[PDB]
């Protein structure tokens, strides 16, 4: 997960292929409530078929999942049992010969 | 051309390339077991319907039979019920309670289970990291008959 988050640290951004959010003219709103946005990406969409199924970001490797001691040691306490095993020294305590 | 062939009314049928193939793709379509056709011929219907509608020397007569978005959406959502005996559901069950990740913490973590095998952090491998799948305690009095609607219309696809 720290490796995950280190690479996605990496991948933070759309560092390429911005989105194409040109502004044409402002039409002569005489009447409507200047929706242009819907307008624009039918256009877009009819005209370059962003969908196609071919481009991609990209903006990183998607691989070099690199990995390393530094953040290993957010081991920090593990919340073991046997803080207290006299139950389990006496298991042992059972086995102390050889018998079962 | 093959919309057209069967139709021998002599006035021509056309959608209108303001149609979204996109929000077809998948809003529209879910797990749909094809037959389309059905969908594509129960528009084809309705609008020959307003356009024998206006036929009757209505204010105007655009002399050409035209889909539109709205029979798209309608007909889907048709066919969802038509289909009464079947056990689904729409998408969109869920209005002004879109995904609200700023009212609450554990609001800001649901989107922790769909972001990620969205892939948007990695094209993930499929074959290490267990999913973190949510099992809901919530807020245990009430709440949860909507939350999982309110979720999966908004950031996800069909329930
Ligand atoms: N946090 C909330 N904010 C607003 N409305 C809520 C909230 N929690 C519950 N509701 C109301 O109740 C509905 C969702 O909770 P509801 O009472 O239907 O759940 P439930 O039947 O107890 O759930 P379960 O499926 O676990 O049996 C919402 O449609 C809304 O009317
Ligand atoms: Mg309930």
């Amino acid at each position: 997960l720290k490796s995950v988050h280190r690479w996605l640290s990496a991948a933070d951004q759309s560092e390429v292929v911005p989105g194409n959010d040109n502004i044409e003219y402002f039409s002569i709103n005489e009447h409507g409530r200047r929706e242009e946005n819907r307008l624009r990406l039918k256009t877009l969409l009819q005209q370059d078929v962003v969908h196609e199924t071919k481009t991609s970001t990209s903006a990183a490797s998607e691989l070099t999942a690199v990995v390393t001691i530094n953040d290993l040691l957010e081991a920090c306490q593990e919340t073991k049992p046997s803080i207290s095993t006299s139950e389990l020294v006496k298991l042992r305590g059972i086995y102390d010969r050889f018998q079962k | 051309h093959e919309l057209n062939r069967d139709v021998q009314q002599k006035v021509p049928v056309s959608y209108m390339d303001n149609i979204s193939f996109s929000s077809l793709s998948s809003y529209s379509a879910g797990l749909t077991p094809l037959d389309i056709k059905s969908i594509v011929e129960t528009a084809r219907m309705t609008a020959t319907a307003r356009f024998y509608q206006e036929s009757k020397k209505c204010g105007w007569l655009p002399q050409s039979i035209l889909i539109t978005q709205e029979d798209l959406s309608k007909a889907t959502s048709k066919a969802r019920n038509e289909f009464s005996v079947s056990i689904g559901a729409p998408q969109i069950p869920n209005v002004t309670w879109d995904d609200i990740g700023g009212i609450d913490f554990v609001k800001g973590e649901i989107l922790d289970t769909i972001d990620m095998p969205l892939k948007h952090p990695e094209l993930f491998t499929s074959g290490m990291k267990k999913r973190s799948g949510i099992l809901f305690y919530g807020p245990p009095g009430t709440g949860k008959t909507l939350m999982a609607k309110a979720i999966a219309t908004n950031f996800s696809l069909n329930f």
